[PDB]
DNA sequence: AGCACAATTTAACACTTTTGTCAAGC
DNA sequence: GCTTGACAAAAGTGTTAAATTGTGCTATACT
């Protein structure tokens, strides 16, 4: 009933290619891809062809294709066995299965069976390089670019290979100038490689009690407060009444508790059809106002 | 204070997208459906220099000189030329 | 290190490049934490910690030692010659 | 917080604070910024305060510095630890027990005064049940 | 792994328009 | 009560350089 078993049991069916089979289904391949671009080409060039020869070409695309499906299917084996030693690294068998079908797939696109290398020697590249290209974009909760993947992992070898020098873990001063960086360099992507850990997880350790409902909200609303702010707008709505109209208007847009956007001098001066300068004026004399201790010290509790 | 546009994805679903009113409205926009959608005003200006994807032809096209596939193609014709009805 | 000594050309290969020694120091790290066996020393006074050491565990399944038992090199408890 | 010092429940021990922004404070906030001319700051606090119900004197206190020296995880710049101790008087409530496997609460705790006392006006110590 | 190269994001900076302020004055 | 101009800080805006990011590729043979 295990998936893998099954997909196992199906590519053995196909019988490997010798050397000499290589050659032969890569000559057709190439044939026939030209063959289709020569007729696309025609159209375009307003061209025409032996209508027999036409036709020949036609069956010339059909049969690359086949060659094309048969290369894939006889060397499914050899993604599998690369694949194999990747495992446990963070993403599943069959996922680096089917990455490394894609590599093996654009190694048949670019195979040059002129050169005359067996087509295993030219296949495990890409088929390698697709299974690690893979894991660092997939492989983590959080991607990280390759780039940063690929240095990460210098600095786990360098680490490792001082690690065995040194007799002890080195600093980030030697791991830096090992690797010819910066200390808080290494720190920051040191911090990068962190991986996170499960909510799901249970941390009762006596009570199963799992982590995610042990994080405190911070954005809640904070009871007290949402009633004192309805209390300070109360209690600043009075101390504004005792201000003249013209003066209230203005404090209020300048700082925008009635419409909840602030506005520039110029914005306020536009309304009540003055100067910018003069609305800055009026602030000024209403701030000192404001600053009267009868209107202040009952504010200044909260 | 908003204005509305509406967009047009390819299967035909009309999508309405509220806007401020001071600012530029797109031509295309991501909408619930998954699918690029185009505004019915006049602009839709532009395409945004879309550029193709490498294939399998430009692979072969840069290794291969056309001569060189013009005389496999040759090889692969005369055999098949060889069972019409040629050699038997 | 099989795989390590495989996977080459030969005559390239050193002791230190063969063998990477992080599973021996995880598997002792690992061992001491997230381990029943391995557990925070008991101590609100000097008994307590005491018996803590000289606890006997199963995988009736926890119980402490005798008073004049003194385990076998094996670890076959041996009473009083 | 200073050695030797006394704190109660939701005082500060180590003053401390991290960034914050974009801070968009409400109109009614800054108003009486305004007025009492206190500038919004830039950062928000994140200070270490006693926990509810907790209460003593300040023992001792470890600090490691990155500046110096200190090895403090990657990321960690400075690590301030407090100890607070304190005598605990014998309260009711609290649970005694003998060697025998008997325990129980305090339940109450009487004035020497008026307690069962011997001949000799020798008040005894705690009276158990039968 | 490691590098080359292209594509795209981010910084950097100049330079221009805004927005807040001053002193002096209608 | 209010406006003017000089003016500097501040916030946009366009132009460029730097960085970051994404994709392609590696040819003994190896299933």
């Amino acid at each position: 009933a295990d998936s893998v078993r099954a997909y196992l049991k199906q590519i053995g069916k196909v019988a490997l290619l010798n050397a000499e089979e290589e050659v032969e289904l890569a000559k057709r391949i190439e044939a026939g891809l030209y063959a289709t671009q020569k007729l696309a080409e025609l159209a375009e060039k307003g061209e025409k062809l032996p209508v027999q020869q036409r036709r020949d070409m036609q069956w010339i695309c059909r049969d690359g294709d086949r060659a094309k499906n048969h290369l894939l299917e006889a060397n499914l084996r050899l993604v599998v066995s690369l694949a194999k030693r990747y495992t446990g690294r963070g993403m599943a068998f069959l996922d680096l299965i089917q990455e490394g079908n894609l590599g093996l797939i654009r190694a048949v696109e670019k195979f040059d069976y002129t050169k005359g290398y067996k087509f295993s020697t030219y296949a495990t590249w890409w088929i390698r390089q697709a299974i690690t290209r893979a894991m660092a974009d997939q492989a983590r909760t959080i991607r990280i670019p390759v780039h940063m993947v690929e240095v990460i992992n210098k600095l786990g070898r360098i680490q490792r290979e001082l690690l065995q020098d040194l007799g002890r873990e080195p600093t980030p001063e030697e791991l830096a100038k090992e690797m010819d960086i910066t200390p808080e360099k290494v720190l920051e992507i040191q911090q990068y490689a962190r991986e996170p850990i499960s909510l799901d997880q249970t941390i009762g350790d006596e009570g199963d009690s799992q982590l995610g409902d042990f994080i405190e909200d911070s954005e809640a609303v904070v009871a007290v407060d949402a009633v004192s702010f309805t209390l300070l707008q109360d209690q600043l709505q009075s101390v504004l009444e005792t201000l003249s109209e013209r003066e209230a208007g203005v404090v209020r847009l300048r700082f925008g508790l009635t419409d909840g956007q602030p506005r520039t001098l110029d914005e306020i001066g536009q309304v009540y059809g003055v100067t910018r300068e003069r609305i800055r004026q009026i602030e000024s004399k209403t701030m000192s106002k404001l600053r009267h201790p009868s209107r202040s010290q009952v504010l200044r509790d909260y | 204070p908003r204005q509305v546009a509406r967009y047009r994805t390819d299967n035909g679903e009309e999508f309405d997208v509220p806007f401020a009113d001071d600012a530029e409205i797109p031509g295309t926009w991501l909408c619930r459906n998954g699918l690029e959608g185009t505004l019915i005003e006049g602009d839709v200006p532009e395409p945004k220099k879309v550029k193709p994807p490498r294939t399998h032809w430009d692979m072969l096209l840069e290794r291969r000189s056309v001569e060189e596939l013009e005389e496999l193609l040759k090889e692969r014709l005369d055999l098949i030329k060889a069972k019409r009805r040629g050699t038997g | 290190v099989r795989e390590r000594m495989t996977t080459q050309d030969v005559e390239a290969i050193t002791p230190q490049t063969l063998i990477n020694i992080r599973p021996v120091v995880a598997a002792i790290k690992e061992f001491f934490g997230t381990s029943q066996l391995s557990q925070f020393m008991d101590q609100n006074n000097p008994l307590s910690g005491l018996t803590h050491k000289r606890r006997l565990l199963a995988l009736g399944l926890i119980g402490s030692l005798s008073v004049y038992a003194r385990v076998n090199p094996f670890g076959f408890i041996e009473t009083p010659d | 917080v200073r050695i030797g010092a006394e704190v109660r429940d939701g005082d500060i021990l180590v003053g401390k604070v991290t960034p914050k922004g974009e801070t968009e404070l409400t109109p009614e906030e800054r108003l009486l910024r305004a007025i009492f001319g206190e500038k919004a700051r830039e950062v928000r606090d994140t200070s270490l305060k006693v926990p509810h119900g907790e209460s003593g004197k300040v023992i001792g206190i470890r600090v490691f510095s990155r500046e110096d020296d200190d090895e403090l995880p990657a990321g960690v710049n400075e690590l301030v630890r407090v100890y607070v101790a304190q005598k605990r008087k014998i309260s009711d409530g609290d649970k005694l027990a003998g060697r025998h496997g008997n325990k129980g609460v305090i339940g109450k705790i009487l004035p020497v005064e008026d307690m069962p006392f011997l001949p000799d006006g020798t008040p005894v110590d705690i009276i158990l049940n039968t």
